[PDB]
């Protein structure tokens, strides 16, 4: 069946887990907040 | 990817490359959803009009990649397939409705800084984020140009952010019968900005970062288009949330 992974899905080792933001993710989030 | 940019290392750790064993070539994109399951588009594996019908032994999946061509020793992971599941209602005859397929790996993969699963959406994430104007992100190793004949090939994984388009504008843009299991994305002619998935990016993920828990969720699968980067035309994506019950039925069945 599924296997491991669900619990920690979607959190990137080199970004979210290190509190670092990639170059263009803010463009995505601002699009949800601004209009 | 047309009009995108180079991905940063580890930016899309769920990105999977579907590779044809013989001849050796990139077939499509896909995504890692657990340590043993990969999600892609049904048309990447089965399309009767082109006498395309790949079996488990014809392909391999490559996870953790950045370079399009280099064998990334000690970074990428090459996995064989145990079984392929195509949605039983995949409509290749008309409109590619339910363009979704699952692939079970022969054995689970270990996660790393470069290999990590994306989340599938829950109903609140779908309700909040699938809205016109909201942007998602598409990644892949497909063509760089809309234009012509080389269509351009990237040295490394490409990324582009694209806005979801209002359903009436999507429907109005094509003669194909669009269903509730599909959505479209891309910039409109007067938005000035460009960007699109192209040939080779099919099957890959359209992801959105949740403002609620800051996890990345796969909301779509690159499905079909009519001229990538062609303003006035938009790319179509399989609506993952709408087909989530089928995904869960398959995974909790094998
Ligand atoms: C419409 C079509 O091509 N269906 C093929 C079926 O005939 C074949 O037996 C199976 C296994 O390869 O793959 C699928």
């Amino acid at each position: 069946t599924f296997g491991s992974g669900e619990a920690d899905c979607g959190l990137r080792p080199l970004f979210e887990k290190k509190s670092l933001e990639d170059k263009t993710e803010r463009e995505l989030l601002e699009s949800y907040i601004d209009g | 990817i047309v009009e995108g940019s180079d991905a940063e290392i580890g930016m899309s750790p769920w990105q999977v490359m579907l590779f044809r064993k013989s001849p050796q070539e990139l077939l499509c994109g896909a995504s890692l959803i657990s340590d043993r399951w990969v999600l892609t588009a049904a048309h990447c594996l089965l399309y009767p009009p082109w006498d395309k019908n790949f079996t488990e032994n014809d392909l391999l999946v490559r996870i953790g990649k950045h370079s399009r061509t280099r064998y990334e020793r000690n970074i990428e992971k090459i996995s064989m397939l145990e079984k392929i599941y195509i949605h039983p209602r995949y409509n290749w005859r008309e409109n590619l409705d339910r363009d979704i397929a699952l692939m079970k790996l022969k054995k689970p993969v270990a996660f790393s800084d470069y290999i990590h699963p994306v989340c599938l959406p829950d109903r609140e994430t779908a309700a909040s984020l699938l809205q016109a104007g909201y942007k998602g992100r598409v990644t892949g190793w497909g063509n760089l140009k809309e234009t012509w004949t080389g269509k351009g090939q990237p040295s490394v994984l490409q990324v582009v952010n694209l806005p979801i388009v209002e359903r009436p504008v999507c429907k109005d843009s094509t003669r194909i019968r669009i269903t509730d299991n599909m959505f479209c994305a891309g910039y409109k002619p007067d938005e000035g900005k460009r960007g699109d998935a192209a040939e080779g990016d099919s099957g890959g993920p359209f992801v959105m970062k949740s403002p609620f828990n800051n996890r990345w969720y796969q909301m779509g699968i690159v499905s079909w288009g009519e001229g990538a980067d062609r303003d006035g035309k938009y790319g179509f994506y399989t609506h993952v949330f709408r087909l989530k019950k089928w995904i869960q039925k398959v995974i909790d069945q094998f």
